[PDB]
RNA sequence: AAAAAA
């Protein structure tokens, strides 16, 4: 690779109570940022979410926004590429309901979520609320108009945000777990999304 | 591209009680298709889909040998759409998307190809999409199921690698089927039309295996613009309409 | 002779005023003089002679240049390959007109002078001297065939009378000539076989640079073709 | 405006006072510290300079 | 003839051998190119104006 | 310290330059000023494109600093306010190594230097000084300071170096010093023994540089 | 790009770490479960 | 107000229309959504309900102008180049028959700057044209361009016409606009101050360059 | 002013619980001023001849 | 849902291709799909031999839709730029719209944008092929009140007009490009060619505030029969529309008609017919 | 995305 450092091409790699943190506006290099920390029983989760904008396109004549949401690595490599991919497209289809796009004509806002540590002692289902939590933060930091808190929670693999106080839906996510948790996951997530709904306000109040 | 005065027109005539499609169809119906089924000798298994609008899907199935031990997925589904790249945003979510949907311990039997206690077959599912004017998570659905049904392995002699040298093996297994919904209003669509999904309020991707809804189960967005969020009940109706209606299409595309 | 390197102390001295020039450097803060290339200073006027393949605008230059684009207010034309393009203005010919515009297309052979050119903004040329009777050339140059040279070569050529070029070329055969200060010239005869040998004598002047082997190169080179 | 009904103002006003009282009202959940899981800690450090 | 585009000339030559002269009043209120007047227009001042 | 340089070995190239010491041979390339791209556009200074490539395989990060390095000494050489809105081609191509390239970079970069400032002055391009760049190491064991060493003396040295000057004046006096890399090493005793013994080297060869011009350039004109 | 070939070659060049300290001691399996032994 | 002071996104503020008693007659107040709240519809007791809701976390101010205005203002965006407005500009390109910049601030209304952040070597910012005719009032037909401006000058001046979404139309024609900072030789010199409307010098080499110069 | 994180993010960050997943031998979290830095370490085995 | 399982598979006219001399007369003058080579007239393209009076030409078998002076037109805003507008007629370039060819009543993206569709006239004829549109008239503007849909553009003949009003209170514009628009029939629509033998809301981009079912059923069922003889490959004229729709009225469910075997059925039926009491 | 007659 002339790109980056590889190094030797020959060579293998190595073969072998909910507590929330949230911080945000602690990066100078955007507009908007957010942490957040989550532990709960033997699995943690610690994301970082950058909002860079609402930046003037050339040449556009969008009469609307448009929001464009990409999830990395920052340490440890285990999601697939493909599997990161599709979660971003499932988290935009929420927030262009949450944010308001009549307000950024001819204007984009792009959003950089980095998966930086998650011990675990689906799988990427238990990332989502968090990565949800940390967007929605991130944008009412650097001063877009949201209609609404946008929030969820993850029930046995059954993911699904809420927004209008638990009294509508903005994103469900069901992969594997099993059948008739219909009415089950959407009573536990929206008690999940309450919680995170109260922390979050609380979180842009305090600092 | 529809214009304002498109989109307007459409929305009322869909968010309406007596829901009105702009092709006559009902919340149920669905629009007719052509599939073609083993064209190609060199694989295994193939399949070709024609829908109204134009879009087309070609679907292709090969198998070779590997230790079920050291592989944990026996079923790799790879997307090329027509005049996008590998890397392409919605090319990489359905194949993420579908990989799901077929997997060893989602919707799909792994004993089924199992041969031996050592080796068994490990099935590569090609798919090329010549045209597509919506989302084609739907209709490549529909080639990869009738390109699971008609499918030609190399037969096993021992018992528990050596194969046949003439006659062959049909797999008989009961691949997922993935409906696309639309939420527009009030009211659930079953099979998006190209102009419907851009004034839609929101949609719905779901699942379906023996006769029974099963994930992976989506919300996804038709358009970024009209997107706005639904009533917990259009959920539970949307399942229910694709739970009712799902005997029919398997029971059509089963001849 | 005397040659000049760059940074290096200036030997005019800043009592007596001396002119500025082409070669030579004003500092717009510390207002020190010092020399930005390297060659031969020749004082008479102050300036510097160093050897260049790239031709930069600067008014009162004659040159030749082919049209690259033509558009409604102007001309775009280029003097040389990848360099900043030229305007020659539709008014910038003689007997000009309103409604009706000269006609030139792209790949048009044109010799003009450069009118107004700043270094921070596009350069124009005009079609017709400001002036010298209208006519030194100026206009399109039908047919004929043009050869890249070193700026050095293309200076003495037009401005120094006793460069033995022109003086070999013209008892060897008959031709109408223009050079221009972009290292371009241009040389048209009645037959073919003489235009060919006048390109092949200017492309090993250019190469050898020698005053004396002037007549010799010639005369080896119009008994080549027959 | 005299189109609209003027105890209809009334009305749905009311039901925003009983919209209101019926939404966010009603919040209860066991309050959970802040404290840094990992990274909450170095993070958010306010800028300090040394001489 | 060599380069197949007579066929074009000679039917962009029979459209202006066909142009017909009519008079300001009673001229087309539809603009084309195959009808000439003096003033082609309802209210030939607002251009005027405008300049 | 015997080298040899070229000036004008290429013909569709504005300037050029072939230089050559001990067996790392590096011939450089200029075009300018010439039309920039609207990426590259500066509306007061004068761009500067350049372009390193190795004697073995395909440029990689480790040119992109040799990149990086040369732009900081090519930059203030070139008076960039007497084309305005303009671009400048500068590529540098290794012939040979003359070392080890996998280890040691610095034998390289000098040449880079001296090919490059050479290329500037036949391209005729505006220059407020001249500059001159040597390779220096010092052994582990002798712990001897030595200018422009060999391949063999760089494999059992303990740290290696690259100086290059800005010189002044008849090639005498010294403005400002342009590149000064150092890998290896080293304490503080023999950094000011580098210079005291490089500024020297340096010098001679500045003046042997500007004999070289002379040469080539006086029979053009 | 610069900034990785720097890291690199600064701590090549800083010799903070040698080939022999990279050297991987190995070690054996057998079965008594499966216990493993070093040498020492 | 009887309304919420402190307001979260997706706070419900105050319905679509109000009305109070006084002096023996019903007053209208009429509600209208501002930069911070949107007009959105709410379903409750099976019926429809439009109210006004904040979309951004900040106070809740309503403000009234010769009606009650609902926005909330944070703790920019909003800022915006709109005609009439003076704006401070950097030159990028010249040109013969205009001059081209870049929009870096725009002034704020009774002084104050609204510093547009954005990246100047991508493009992302803000593009704005001066026409040869913009330049100043005296002899609008025949005006050189060079030494009126220079590339690396900062210009003051107002926008007249947004015209297309790409280049806005300013211009310098009143005495308070023109070249305000500006160094000698598109800034390798020293720098320079304006004391002649269309002369610019600098004390300190003495050197002079013609520009266009504002007013102190 | 500089403060760090050492061993934060490795999988040796704890004694008694290891993790099982987590590739990282040694790790770093710098944060100097405003610009903060994470430095994560992985390994790999190459059979030399 | 229907489907079609296939398996083990994926005065006279003369027919031409590429490369065959049509004729040995160097009389004749020179058309569309023949090339001039030494006296020797060859066809370009695969199709019928055109002779009519002197023009020679070649009509190929499949081709764009060609934009000809007075044809009546339905396109779309492809983009907006300068002073002018350039509209999409489904030809091989877009077609232009001029400041000066539109309706000024008393920043263009405030008249025209991206994604409107419009109905308009052929002006004039650039040297590429290039058609200028003209929208300076009543029966002229832009669309609204209704739905689009697409046929091919050789299924549609040049007429006197291709404004029609249809039972059903809609109206259909019927454009040669094969581009054509249903919307509910307006006070224009009703009387247009009528009286002749006898202005900021034309640019709005509000649909009618009312639109009965009875109407939006008929621009659906309207929709479904014209497309549905394009299926058969048969030339739509309004006679042949208003037939389709009466045909198609056998079927209660107006989403019956997008099978196969119903569309060439109503195709059938309009086929013989006309066949019928044409002789 | 200027053009032709007088
Ligand atoms: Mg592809």
């Amino acid at each position: 690779d002339r790109r980056r450092l590889l190094g030797p091409a020959a060579a293998k790699p190595m073969a072998f109570e909910q507590e929330l943190s949230l911080h945000t506006g602690f990066i100078e290099n955007c507009n908007g940022s957010a942490l957040v920390e989550a532990r709960s029983l033997g699995h943690q989760t610690s994301l970082i979410t950058a909002v860079y904008g609402p930046r003037s396109i050339r040449g556009s004549f969008t009469s609307q926004g448009t929001i464009s949401i990409q999830l990395k690595n920052g340490l440890l490599e285990k999601y697939n590429t493909n599997e990161l991919k599709e979660v971003s497209s499932f988290l935009m289809g929420i927030f262009n309901s949450v944010v308001n796009l009549s307000r950024y004509p001819k204007s984009g806002i792009d959003i950089f979520v980095y998966l930086t540590y998650d011990k675990d002692l689906s799988q990427i289902s238990s990332l989502i609320p968090h990565c949800i939590t940390s967007i929605t933060l991130a944008l009412a930091d650097a001063g877009i108009e949201l209609v609404d808190m946008a929030g969820a929670g993850e029930a046995n693999g059954t993911v699904v945000s809420f927004i209008k106080n638990g009294e509508e839906i903005v994103g469900f996510w069901k992969d594997d777990g099993d059948d008739e948790d219909l009415l089950e996951c959407l009573d536990r997530c929206k008690e999940q999304y309450n919680r995170y709904r109260d922390l979050m306000i609380s979180c842009l109040m305090n600092q | 591209s529809l214009s304002v005065a498109e989109k307007s027109y459409l929305y009322d005539s869909l968010a309406s009680t007596p829901s009105i499609r702009p092709d006559g169809r009902l919340p149920h119906q669905f629009r007719p298709i052509e599939i073609f089924t083993d064209f190609l000798p060199s694989s295994n298994g193939s399949s070709r889909i024609i829908a109204s609008d134009g879009s087309e899907c070609i679907v292709s199935i090969k198998s070779k040998v590997v230790d079920h031990h050291v592989e944990n997925e026996l079923l790799q589904v790879d997307v090329d759409i027509a005049g996008q790249r590998d890397d392409a945003l919605v090319v990489e979510t359905i194949t993420s998307l579908l990989n799901k949907v077929l997997k060893s311990g989602s919707g799909v039997d792994s004993s089924k190809l199992q041969l031996t206690k050592k080796y068994s077959f490990k099935i590569f599912v090609d798919v090329l999409v010549i045209s597509s004017h919506s989302h084609p998570v739907s209709l490549i659905s529909f080639a990869i199921y009738s390109a699971l049904n008609s499918t030609y392995l190399p037969k096993l002699i021992s018992a528990f690698p050596t194969f046949h040298d003439y006659d062959m093996v049909k797999l008989d297994i009961n691949p997922p089927l993935v409906f696309i919904l639309a939420v527009v209003g009030n009211n659930m669509l079953l099979d998006p039309a190209a102009n419907e999904s851009e004034v839609a309020n929101n949609g719905l991707i779901i699942s379906w295996s023996n006769g029974k809804i099963t994930s992976p189960i989506r919300s996804v967005a038709l358009n970024d613009s009209n997107v706005k969020s639904f009533k917990p009940h259009l959920l539970k109706q949307g399942l229910a309409m694709v739970e009712k209606y799902a005997p029919d299409v398997v029971r059509s595309l089963e001849n | 002779s005397t040659f000049i390197f760059p940074g290096d102390s200036f030997p005019v001295d800043p009592t007596t005023p001396v002119k500025l020039g082409p070669g030579i450097y004003c500092d717009p803060n510390t207002q020190e003089i010092r020399p930005v290339n390297t060659g031969v200073l020749h004082v008479s006027t102050a300036y510097i002679d160093y050897s260049s393949k790239r031709y930069i605008p600067s008014v009162n230059d004659f040159v030749i240049g082919v049209i690259i684009g033509t558009f409604s207010d102007s001309y775009k034309v280029s003097l040389q390959n990848f360099s900043s393009s030229v305007s020659l203005s539709y008014m910038a010919f003689p007997n000009a007109s309103k409604k009706n515009r000269p006609t030139l297309q792209v790949g048009d052979l044109v010799y003009a002078r450069v009118c107004t050119a700043e270094k921070e903004l596009e350069a124009e040329i005009e079609c017709f001297d400001s002036t010298t009777g209208r006519d030194a050339g100026f206009g399109i140059l039908e047919d004929g065939m043009i050869i890249d040279v070193n700026l050095n070569f293309a200076r003495q050529l037009l401005f120094n009378n006793d460069f033995p070029l022109l003086k070999v070329l013209a008892a060897h055969t008959k031709f109408e000539v223009a050079i221009g200060l972009n290292g371009k010239i241009w040389v048209k005869c009645e037959e073919l076989s003489n235009t060919l040998a006048c390109y092949r004598t200017i492309m090993e002047c250019c190469q050898k640079n020698d005053t004396a082997a002037f007549k010799d190169i010639a005369k080896r080179q119009f008994k080549e073709i027959l | 405006l005299e189109t609209i009904s003027v105890p209809q103002i009334r009305d749905v006003m009311e039901r925003f006072s009983v919209l209101c009282n019926s939404n966010i009202s009603k919040s209860r959940a066991k309050p959970v510290t802040n404290s840094s899981i990992l990274l909450g800690k170095i993070l958010p450090r306010e800028e300090h300079d040394i001489a | 003839i060599e380069s197949n585009k007579l066929a074009g000339v000679l039917y962009e030559s029979r459209n202006v051998a066909k142009r017909r002269f009519e008079y300001s009043k009673y001229r087309p209120l539809t603009p084309s190119s195959e009808v000439y007047s003096p003033i082609e227009k309802e209210s030939p001042w607002k251009i005027l104006m405008y300049q | 310290m015997s080298v040899q340089a070229e000036i004008g070995i290429l013909d569709h190239v504005d300037g050029s330059s072939e230089f050559v010491s001990q067996d790392t041979k590096v011939i450089c390339s200029v075009t300018g000023p010439i039309e920039p791209k609207a990426r590259q556009e500066l509306p007061t200074q004068l761009a500067l494109e350049i372009i390193v490539r190795p004697a073995k395989g395909v440029a990689t990060t480790r040119e992109k600093v040799l990149e990086d390095k040369l732009r900081a000494v090519l930059t203030p050489l070139i008076t960039r306010h007497c084309y305005p809105r303009q671009l400048c081609q500068i590529t540098c191509q290794i012939l040979e190594s003359g070392e080890d390239e996998a280890e040691f970079s610095l034998r390289e970069l000098s040449c880079c230097i001296n090919a490059a400032f050479l290329a500037l002055v036949d391209a005729g391009i505006a220059l407020n000084s001249m500059c001159a760049s040597i390779p220096i190491a010092i052994i582990k064991d002798t712990s001897d300071i030595i200018v422009d060493p060999t391949a063999e003396q760089l494999k059992i040295s303990l740290s290696v170096h690259t100086l290059a000057l800005e010189f002044v004046n008849g090639g005498k006096v010294v403005k400002n010093v342009l590149l000064l890399d150092s890998n290896g090493d080293f304490n503080e005793d023999q950094l000011f023994s580098l210079l005291e013994l490089g500024e020297q080297k340096c010098q001679e060869l500045v003046t042997n540089i500007r004999r070289i011009i002379q040469d080539n350039i006086s029979p053009r004109l | 790009m610069t900034i990785s070939q720097k890291l690199h070659d600064s701590i090549l060049h800083s010799r903070i770490l040698p080939k022999k300290a990279l050297k991987v001691k190995a070690g054996v399996r057998s079965a008594n479960t499966f216990s493993v032994l070093y040498p020492d | 107000f009887q309304f919420p002071e402190i307001a979260y996104p997706g706070k419900l503020i105050c319905p679509q229309y109000g009305t109070e008693n006084k002096d023996g007659e019903d007053i209208i107040f009429n509600y209208v959504p501002g930069p911070g709240t949107k007009l959105i519809q709410y379903e409750h007791n099976g019926r429809t309900l439009e109210a006004i809701t904040a979309t951004l976390v900040g106070t809740v101010r309503c403000e009234e102008e010769k009606n009650i205005l609902v926005s909330v203002l944070p703790g920019f965006a909003n800022n915006l180049p709109k005609e009439g407005d003076i704006v401070l500009t950097r030159v990028t390109r010249l040109s013969l028959q205009r001059a081209n910049v870049e929009i870096l601030a725009v002034e704020d209304k009774p002084a104050t700057f609204s510093v547009s952040q954005a990246s100047s070597d991508l493009g992302e910012t803000f593009r704005g044209i001066i026409r040869s005719q913009d330049v100043r009032s005296t002899d609008r037909d025949r005006v050189k361009v060079i030494e009126c401006f220079k590339p690396g000058d900062i210009v003051r001046a107002q926008v007249l016409s947004l015209g297309d979404g790409t280049n806005y139309y300013l211009t310098t024609a009143r005495n308070d606009l023109g070249v305000v900072f500006a160094r000698a030789a598109n800034g390798a010199g020293g720098l320079m101050y304006a004391t002649d409307w269309q002369m610019m010098t600098s004390p300190v080499t003495g050197a002079t360059e013609k520009r266009k110069c504002a007013k102190p | 002013d500089v403060a760090i994180e050492n061993n934060t993010l490795s999988r040796y960050a704890d004694a008694g619980n290891i993790d099982t997943k987590n590739n990282i031998l040694g790790s770093n979290v710098l944060k100097s001023g405003k610009t903060i830095v994470i430095t994560s370490i992985t390994g790999g085995i190459i059979e030399e001849t | 849902i229907t489907i079609t399982k296939r398996n083990g598979a994926f005065s006279d006219s003369q027919i031409v291709t590429p490369g065959e001399l049509v004729t040995d007369d160097p009389i004749w003058m020179r058309g569309h799909g023949t090339y001039f080579l030494d006296n020797m007239t060859y066809s370009s393209v695969a199709g019928t031999v055109s002779r009519v009076n002197r023009l020679l030409s070649v009509i190929p078998l499949k081709g764009r839709y060609a934009p000809e002076t007075g044809d009546h037109v339905v396109g779309r805003i492809a983009e907006v730029g300068n002073k002018r507008w350039k509209v999409d007629i489904g030809g091989k370039q877009h077609a232009v719209l001029m400041l000066g060819s539109v309706n000024l009543p008393g920043q263009m993206r405030s008249f025209l944008k991206e994604g409107d569709l419009l109905n308009a006239e052929v002006q004039s004829l650039f040297q590429d092929g290039s058609a200028s549109l003209h929208t300076r008239s009543l029966k002229y503007g832009k669309l609204r009140n209704g739905m689009f849909c697409q046929v091919p553009s050789s299924l549609i003949v040049r007429a006197k007009n291709h404004t029609h009003n249809l039972p059903g209170n809609i109206t259909v514009v019927l454009g040669v490009n094969g581009y054509i628009w249903l919307r509910k029939t307006s006070q224009m629509d009703l009387a247009r060619d009528t009286p002749s033998a006898n202005s900021w809301q034309i640019y709005s981009d509000e649909n009618d505030p009312s639109i009965s079912n009875n109407i939006r059923q008929a621009i659906c069922r309207y929709a479904n029969v014209i497309k549905a003889l394009a299926f058969c490959e048969i030339g739509i004229t309004q006679q042949r529309i208003v037939s389709a729709y009466e045909a198609s009225m056998v079927y209660s469910n107006v989403g019956e008609l997008i099978e196969k075997n119903v569309m060439e059925s109503i195709g059938s039926d309009i086929l013989t017919a006309e066949k019928m009491r044409g002789n």
